[PDB]
């Protein structure tokens, strides 16, 4: 019965290396 | 570090062939084909996505590097693909896989969709939603949808962060940068990848929204 829901994150800081 | 642009297949017919399997598995998954961010209708405005909003600031991506960006996406408008090929795995479902060198820092492609408020999709099945813009007030929070429109980013497999030796498996990685007030969503190679080499990134590199322990 009870609905939940997977997102991707990524940093918005840092660089890539 | 700069990013690079990459160098897509020489031969014409190889560029066809890449282009046709993304082709395929957004056809397999009812979708168009979209190699930018969309702003839809009972969704979120263009005016939301404002980088201001990060809860704690987000990087500007340099004129350098939006340079090297605007030379990829002019590439794949003519028709310069980057070097990957959809494969489906039938341990993981549809798969990106390099089909050619891609040296690190190279621009692999950015994360497109439609930009939706996460207040709007706390319940969504979608197994390939991607936060866009994190805001202190949870309701400017934004995140990209590729479930109606999107690009070959939505099929780029992770890591199993609960195993020992998967973090191994990572060759690439996803960032999000500044570009003209804007969120922006990007990936990037993070070592040298040969022809063949499955692409995979951390899908949990800043929250830990997305459930792991059963990744192969
Ligand atoms: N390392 C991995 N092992 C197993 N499944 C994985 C995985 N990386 C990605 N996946 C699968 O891919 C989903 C994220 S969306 C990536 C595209 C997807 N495989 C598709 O066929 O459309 C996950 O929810 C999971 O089902």
């Amino acid at each position: 019965q009870l609905a939940k829901a997977a997102r991707k994150s990524a940093p918005a800081t840092g660089g890539v290396k | 570090r700069r990013l690079l642009p990459f160098v897509s297949s020489e031969d014409p017919a190889q560029r066809l062939k890449q282009m046709g399997t993304l082709a395929s598995a957004l056809t397999e998954l009812q979708m168009e084909f979209s190699d930018d961010l969309t702003y839809s209708s009972g969704m979120a405005p263009r005016s939301a996505n404002q980088a201001r909003f990060e809860e704690g600031g987000m990087q500007v991506l340099t004129k350098e590097d939006i340079e090297t960006l605007e030379q990829c996406r002019a590439m794949c408008k003519r028709g310069d693909c980057p070097p990957l090929l959809v494969v489906f795995d039938s341990r993981e479902g549809f798969t990106v896989e390099a089909d050619g060198q891609i040296k690190d820092m190279t621009f692999i492609a950015e994360y497109t969709g439609d930009v939706d408020y996460i207040r709007n999709r706390e319940h969504d099945d979608c197994d390939s939603m991607m936060t866009l813009l994190l805001a202190k007030d949870p309701s400017s929070s934004l995140v990209i949808c590729p479930d109606k429109r999107g690009n070959i980013a939505r099929f780029i497999s992770g890591i199993n962060n609960h195993t020992l030796d998967a973090k191994k498996k990572q060759n690439c990685k996803c960032v999000r940068y500044s570009v003209n007030g804007e969120c922006r969503v990007f990936l990037v190679a993070t070592r040298d990848i040969a022809k063949g080499e499955r692409l995979y990134y951390d899908y949990n590199g800043y929250e830990h929204e997305y459930p792991t322990q059963h990744f192969v």
